């Protein structure tokens, strides 16, 4: 219960309006001179915090009810959702399967006659998601002591149902905001193709040259022939204009649109620079912007649900809402960081079959993929570890097994750019498992 | 907690550093003395003549005035009323700051 | 401009805490330390520095 | 909100708006008026709910 309370409690006015137009002589003022009421429109006007019980203006003795109550049905939404996939009940695991594109051999009817059952493995690679954010949304409501501030079942209900909408408002936001980590995630491990630009936020060169950039990588990733060189996989794909989103800080967002006539004139046009997704800034610092294929995304819902208690002392119920959802990202499909400023020579090299198996005695040929920041060839160097025998690999990338041993070999894809005394040797991963084979052997000859 | 009775002998004013003394068959308290180490602090105010009671804890922080500016880390003895300032003097700490506060504002502190 | 503080509206039963909020509506400069304070009648009774 | 005599300097010099000249995919449903007594504010923004 209030008392002594002001109608301008928190307000850090800047002039007295009324005064400005009591005193208006000649200036802009003067054009409310002419209201009948606009001292009270002024003074009660503009809001208006706490509540103090007003008399009625014709019997003071009476008081003036509220008229009416005002529930907002505001609802905030996640940007993000249009991303999102199916719901996952049952297990936890997700497995992304990708194939690939395999060469092409020559029509020749004499080789064939022993090529026949010739053997031509697949080139299939998985990715695995998992159930991550767990969750909920804890809030009371007290009913029975809410209904005396309501005359009406219509707004008692109408409240409750709005506390229970900030609920999956609570819900959705988040959502939005670990999604929004899930990018500054893989991006801060590397794994989006990187593009140096300069810094954007100055000349408006530099914002020209963003929008040219963007352009020529949608244009590429759309290229319906398909390319290994815009995800953190080698696998050859593609995306299409209406699945490439941009994620991009709207204070940028607002430079292009104004600085930029391309822009401005495909402004309304997703088949410009994709869909666009106008986000507050990342918390990545050289990361301006991305452009993506919707299924980069991997979020799935899991668990989600509404449990209710009641507290029979304390008349209130209280409501949980879960959300178990799995938030992942896909190495497949495109993706692209536009990182202003400073960048790595190379980004991430990219080694083929990360995960492979080979006989003993046998060989597996291997590729770099050299995520460069430009057009230097900075030179991969094939590497093996966990060789307890002579096991190596060739220059070119073939690994060989030395035919006895299996510990499960690192095959490396290492290059150092930079001067040698600061190495930054930029490497490249795999993993090879070795099958039993026990061919005769030793030495050849 | 273990609460016992306690008799103000002085306008304890809340969010004080308190000390005490031996009274008539009671436990008097007052603000704490400029300049030393305070046993309990006030958390409401208790008149002169006014009966109260202390609730004791080892507690890990106590709320208190600020007698001055306070910086995160700066170690704290009594000051004027039984507000907590700033030292430098060891003999005299009692605790030290884990947040920032402007004179006249509440200060957190961890006792030592 | 304008600094906003937190619930408007409290009730504290008497030992008990809120915590209040500011949003320091600045414009460009970015100020930062906004200085808690709180009246009263009763002595004591104090805001943190958060 | 905002006054006419702001509005024309923009539509003109302004080839982003001028393009999107009725467009609130670009800006919000503006709305010209006589303009503001208050010195300094040019333009306000606001939610219709406001």
């Amino acid at each position: 219960t209030f008392n002594d309370v002001k109608t301008s409690l928190g307000i850090t006015e800047s002039y007295d309006i009324v005064n400005a137009i009591r005193n208006s002589q000649g200036d802009n003022f003067k054009s409310y001179v002419p209201l009948a009421t606009a001292n009270n429109v002024a003074e009660v006007g503009a809001g208006i915090l706490i509540n103090q019980t007003v008399q009625n203006d014709f019997i003071t003795s009476l008081v003036d009810r509220i008229g009416l109550v005002v529930i907002r049905q505001v609802s905030l939404n996640n940007p993000l959702k249009k991303f999102k996939k199916g719901q996952i009940p049952l297990g936890r695991t997700i497995e992304e399967i990708y194939t690939d594109i395999t060469k092409e051999k020559q029509y020749d009817a004499e080789e064939a006659e022993q090529k026949v059952f010739e053997r031509e493995m697949p080139n299939v690679k998985t990715l695995f998601h998992e159930r991550n954010r767990q969750g909920f949304y804890h809030q009371t409501i007290q009913d029975d002591s809410l209904k005396t501030a309501f005359v009406s079942w219509g707004n008692f209900e109408s409240f409750v149902s709005s506390i229970i909408n900030a609920i999956y408002n609570s819900a959705e936001v988040d959502e939005y905001e670990y999604m929004k980590l899930l990018v500054d995630n893989y991006y801060s491990k590397g794994l989006f193709t990187t593009v140096k630009i300069d810094e954007p936020t100055s000349s408006t060169g530099a914002l020209t040259e963003f929008v040219k950039k963007m352009r020529a990588t949608a244009r590429k990733l759309t290229l319906p022939q398909g390319s290994r060189d815009w995800n953190s996989m080698a696998v050859r794909t593609r995306s299409y204009m209406e699945d490439l989103h941009l994620i991009i800080d709207a204070d940028l967002e607002a430079e292009l649109d104004v600085d930029v006539l391309a822009k401005a004139f495909n402004m309304n046009r997703t088949d410009f620079l994709g869909n666009v997704t106008v986000i507050d800034g990342f918390a990545s610092t050289g990361l301006e912007a991305v452009l993506v294929d919707k299924d980069w995304f991997m979020v799935y819902d899991n668990l989600h649900k509404m449990e209710t208690v009641r507290n029979p002392r304390g008349l209130y119920w209280n409501y949980y809402y879960h959300v178990w959802q799995t938030l992942s990202v896909s190495r497949f499909a495109n993706a692209v960081a536009f990182v202003s400023g400073d960048v790595p020579a190379v980004t991430q090299v990219i080694v083929s079959p990360n995960i492979a198996a080979v006989k003993q005695g046998g060989q597996q040929q291997f590729t770099a993929y050299v995520r460069a920041t430009n057009a230097k060839d900075h030179k991969v160097v094939w590497s093996v570890e966990g060789g307890s025998t002579g096991t190596a690999i060739t220059g070119d990338g073939l690994l060989s097994v030395s035919g006895n041993e299996d510990n499960q070999l690192t095959v490396k894809a290492t290059v150092d750019i930079g001067t040698e005394d600061k190495p930054k040797l930029v490497v490249g991963e795999a993993v090879v498992s070795i099958r039993p084979n026990n061919a005769s052997g030793g030495a050849q000859a | 907690m273990v609460s016992f009775t306690a008799r103000a002998k002085s306008n304890v004013m809340a969010y004080r550093l308190l000390a005490y003394s031996q009274g008539d068959d009671i436990i008097e308290i007052s603000h704490a003395a400029e300049n030393t180490i305070p046993d309990y602090v006030a958390v409401k105010d208790v008149d002169k003549g006014d009966l109260t009671q202390v609730n004791m804890y080892p507690l890990a922080a106590w709320q208190v005035i600020a007698g001055s500016d306070i910086k995160v880390g700066d170690n704290l003895t009594t000051g004027k009323d039984g507000t907590a300032v700033p030292t430098d003097d060891p003999s005299t700490v009692f605790g030290y700051a884990v947040e920032e506060a402007q004179e006249g504002q509440l200060v957190t502190l961890v006792i030592s």
